[PDB]
């Protein structure tokens, strides 16, 4: 047929016009779905194999069914990604290749009861948590360093000065460094259509603190929209789960100490005034590292300065490279 | 190792 | 005389090297073996 | 010693007197006037070492059993390895010693047929016996006091 | 050694950040060999 070929030739032509021009926004999934395998794409060929936990970076715009994304893997190609309705329906496409998937059961009844799918069969129903396949997550990864003990301590607050000021100085003009005085922690989006939208209603939500919380989500969205990396000097947050549910999903850096025996002496080098809160200190790092490390994204498990320096130059280096 | 990492952050604590 | 002799003494024997003996990478267990087995290898029983 | 039991001193010398062998020297390569027998005939198992027609076990071939058994030389519990490893120790003495005649090795690592009478079989056998007498003796006690209610 | 270690242990670990763009030792003296052995002999015992 001609007018296959001819939607080839247009949309072939779209995206070579299209390969210069800034990205529009980007996606997070939960499902690991290839894009390739699909016919009903409108490209054959120049599909994505994206498995979960992978972002994907939109920039133009091409119908209500499918989109132009990118991968943030280095030397991924443009390729096409399913629309959110898209990704619906081939979900349910997944379980009719099924012999069953409503009540009736094909266990030798067949025949007997035909049982016409009700609307239980259907999306419409399992609608308690309903997790949407597409998530909106800042464009560029935000940067967390999680405290190798309690945030707001000598000790820990020179472990990520540190690596602050390297950020800021070797990385001058390309990353922009904003601090959050107030908690993160509070970030939900499935609790309401608007808990507490104006200040005047004089309600319990109205004049608490998640107001200014939920105002902080939106800005690192938009500075992540101007491609200049950005870190989160977050004080509350103290464990990856704290941050893992929310709609930011950030880089979590782990600066640790090897030894709980050579944190208790560093803790002790500050003088008399952390031996007060050395006792709860140590919680803070115990419980910490006995998380999986799995949840982390990158590990700083080494003592020499310039080492780790230069760890971290390089993994966002090759963050740089990977969306350049 | 650690102290140094101490050592630097805290010597430009100045501003 | 007494402390610094003695730690020539004490570092030239613990640092020496053994004369020869090829370089052993293939063989594997050799550690107390050989002589034993050597032994093993040239037995003769005494004669009355 | 060995040679003292025989005053010819062939190289050959019986079996059973191989168990008053060992008594009579300190361990580790003996087992000691106090070994118990049970404890001995365990480490005669690990040995396997053959038995010639003629009822005798050889100087050299004895040897280094006993060498083998203490020093734990690439001794595998059982099955298919220790033919594997009964190999590899052979590659590795003809690597060392390449002058060794073929006769010498197989007299030092015996090559194993399922058909050869070794002492550990003989000793198996025995054991087998008389934890069967012992078991059998058990089990006549064991009749006869439930039986006297 | 276990500046060895760490280093290889801790590159392979920071590859995988970047996994996206993808000798000899010194003869061992009489003495060490020696104390090997008898190291191993002992905790044979356990």
């Amino acid at each position: 047929e001609s007018a296959r070929r001819e939607v080839e030739s247009q949309a072939q032509q779209q995206l070579e016009r299209a390969k210069h021009k800034p990205v529009a926004f980007a996606v997070r999934t939960n499902v690991s779905y290839c894009g390739v395998l699909d016919e009903e794409c409108p490209v054959q060929g120049s599909g994505v194999n994206f498995e979960a936990k992978d972002f994907l970076h939109i920039k133009e715009k091409y119908s209500n069914d499918w989109w132009i994304g990118r991968l943030v893997k280095e030397g991924g190609d443009i390729a096409f990604i399913p629309s959110p309705q898209r990704l619906e329906s081939i979900r349910l496409k997944q379980e009719q290749k099924a012999r069953r998937s409503g009540n009736p059961s094909s266990l030798s009844d067949i025949g007997n009861r035909r049982s016409p799918p009700p609307s239980l069969a259907k999306q419409k129903q399992k609608q308690a948590e309903h997790v949407p396949p597409y998530d909106v997550v800042p464009s560029m990864r935000p940067v967390v360093l999680v405290g190798p003990s309690l945030k707001g301590y000598e000790v820990t607050d020179m472990m990520q000065k540190a690596l602050f000021d390297f950020l800021k100085h070797r990385f001058d003009g390309r990353i922009s460094i904003t601090r959050v005085t107030a908690d993160l922690s509070l970030a939900k989006r499935s609790v309401l259509n608007n808990p507490g939208k104006r200040t005047i209603i004089e309600r319990s939500s109205a004049r608490s603190s998640i107001a200014e919380v939920q105002s902080e989500i939106e800005r690192i969205f938009e500075l992540a929209k101007s491609l200049q990396l950005v870190v989160l000097d977050a004080d509350t947050i103290n464990h990856p789960a704290q941050l893992a549910k929310t709609s930011l999903a950030p880089i979590i850096v782990f600066v640790k100490v090897s030894s709980p025996k050579v944190l208790q002496r560093l803790i002790r080098s500050r003088g008399k005034s952390q031996m007060k809160h050395l006792t709860v200190q140590m919680m803070a790092y115990d419980k910490l590292v006995q998380c999986p490390p799995e949840s982390f994204d990158v590990i700083l498990d080494e003592n020499q300065l310039e080492d780790a320096c230069e760890h971290l130059a390089e993994y966002l280096e090759v963050y740089w490279r990977a969306t350049h | 190792g650690y102290m140094e990492w101490i050592s630097k952050a805290e010597e430009v604590i100045l501003a | 005389p007494f402390f610094f002799v003695n730690i020539f003494v004490a570092l030239i024997i613990i640092t020496f090297q053994e004369q020869g003996d090829k370089m052993m990478e293939e063989y594997s267990l050799e550690k107390n073996e050989r002589a034993c087995i050597d032994f093993a290898i040239s037995a003769k029983p005494l004669t009355r | 010693v060995w040679a003292e039991y025989d005053p010819a001193a062939w190289g050959r010398m019986p079996y059973l007197d191989m168990y008053q062998m060992l008594r009579h020297m300190s361990p580790p390569l003996g087992l000691g006037k106090k070994c118990p027998a049970r404890v001995a005939y365990k480490r005669l198992l690990r040995m396997d070492l053959p038995v010639a027609d003629d009822n005798t076990v050889h100087f050299n071939s004895t040897l280094m059993a006993l060498i083998r058994t203490a020093l734990d030389i690439k001794i595998a519990k059982g099955g298919a390895d220790k033919q594997q490893m009964d190999a590899e120790l052979r590659k590795e003495m003809m690597a060392i010693w390449p002058n060794l005649s073929q006769k010498t090795l197989d007299l030092l690592v015996t090559p194993h047929k399922s058909t050869d009478l070794t002492v550990g079989k003989i000793y198996a056998a025995m054991m087998i016996m008389e934890y069967y007498r012992q078991s059998k003796a058990k089990k006549l006690q064991a009749m006869r006091e439930e039986q006297d209610r | 050694e276990e500046e060895e270690a760490a280093n290889q242990k801790l590159a392979l670990q920071k590859a995988k950040e970047v996994a996206e763009v993808s000798n000899q030792k010194p003869a061992k003296s009489v003495w060490e060999q020696r104390t090997s052995e008898m190291r191993k002999q002992n905790l044979l015992a356990s």
